[PDB]
């Protein structure tokens, strides 16, 4: 599963 | 270009109104016409920057993945997967060269405070990053060398300039870890730098306000779910 | 045009791909490059042509609704909302005439079965509907007629030639059924149609297998959703 | 509220 990068 | 007889002003106001319209292909045309006026932008004026290009360049990166994904299955049929993932590819290429653009013309040449610095330093290792997503072989190597080379000029600058909770630095240091696990297959300097990013910003909270707070542990939520994704 | 060169089969199996990747103006202009062959489309490419066009105009139509609402606020500040809410509008309204460009040539020509036929003029309907919503005066009067004509020959054609729960037959009844209500200030017409379209299709629904009921009652809840709204 | 359409 993906990373989360900054929204 | 096309927005060279809009006022500057005009230009921010729609780019405000494609935000709420969800128009992010002329929000991100609007503030490409406002840069391209030479000013310096406000704190402001780089969000809608940022939120404009994050928006077009997400859709292309999702879709990206879509056509990829169809494409490794159907190579485990004719040309049409392969070409339309293509197309797909070098629309998402063209925006990167475009933001890549603006920050080197002259946007980042003519930012000397560490908020205005870090934050394009930031975005040119993020759409380098996005370019490293699609590359392959050498031609992956220099991207992925322009993408870190950026990053670590940004965090050099925030690690001097900005305290621990800054939610620049935090971003920064987030999508930073997030480049060194997928990009760079540096899982444990990817966790490493995620676990004293968010260890220091913690000792740091007791000096904020409660909306400074609010903004800094936002940040750190999406570190510690990287950790808890990684560990 | 620009799809000029690329094989009808290989236009469609792009229009596929576009949508697993959700680029809905991909998938439109690859609808339009099949149209624009000269053959007939299939019942699965018809609903290729549909989904593209409706999630395009879709979006356009959110955005104008948006701006719309803040140009009334700002008339109960300068150009910029009439220009951008007008650059919109021209935008949707290209679209719209291009849907109706490619029925008037020359798909609802050669449409003679009544599945083809009354799908063509249920679109020219909608397209016709949505430049009236966006339209005024004297223009809205003639562009209200165009719509209300195109659905009701798609209505008498479905009336004779397909059974009351025909999916196409009732998501014509729906939309025009709106139409009646939304556009042309005749609420009771509305509910009418609605009422008397859901409780014949009731009626018909023992003759189907467990794959068409299950098309006919999601269709039939719309229409009781629209009544439960306007009752 | 706006009513629904065909989806």
């Amino acid at each position: 599963m993906r990373p989360r990068s900054l929204e | 270009g096309a927005m060279g007889s809009m006022e500057r002003a005009s230009l921010i106001q729609k780019a405000k109104l494609a935000e709420q319209a969800e128009r992010y292909e002329d929000m991100a045309a609007f503030m490409k016409g406002a840069v391209e006026k030479g000013e310096e932008l406000s704190c402001e004026e780089r969000n809608l920057l940022s939120v404009a290009y994050k928006n077009v360049v997400g859709g292309q990166r999702a879709a990206w993945r879509v056509l990829s994904s169809i494409e490794q299955k159907s190579n485990e049929k004719g040309p049409e997967v392969r070409e339309y993932r293509e197309k797909v590819e070098t629309e998402l290429q063209g925006v990167c060269d475009t933001v890549l653009g603006l920050l080197d013309s002259h946007l980042i040449k003519e930012a000397g405070d560490a908020e205005s610095r870090v934050f394009y330093l930031k975005m040119k290792g993020d759409y380098y990053r996005y370019l490293a997503e699609v590359a392959t072989g050498d031609d992956k190597k220099r991207i992925i060398d322009s993408a870190r080379s950026a990053y670590q000029e940004a965090m050099d600058i925030s690690k001097k300039e900005m305290p621990p909770t800054n939610p620049i630095r935090l971003g920064l240091a987030l999508n930073f870890s997030v480049f060194h696990y997928e990009i760079a297959n540096s899982p444990e300097e990817a966790i490493s730098l995620a676990k004293t990013t968010f260890d220091e910003a913690m000792a740091d909270l007791h000096t904020l306000s409660e909306d400074s707070y609010k903004d800094s542990t936002l940040i750190m939520q999406l570190l510690r779910d990287n950790l808890t994704l990684w560990t």
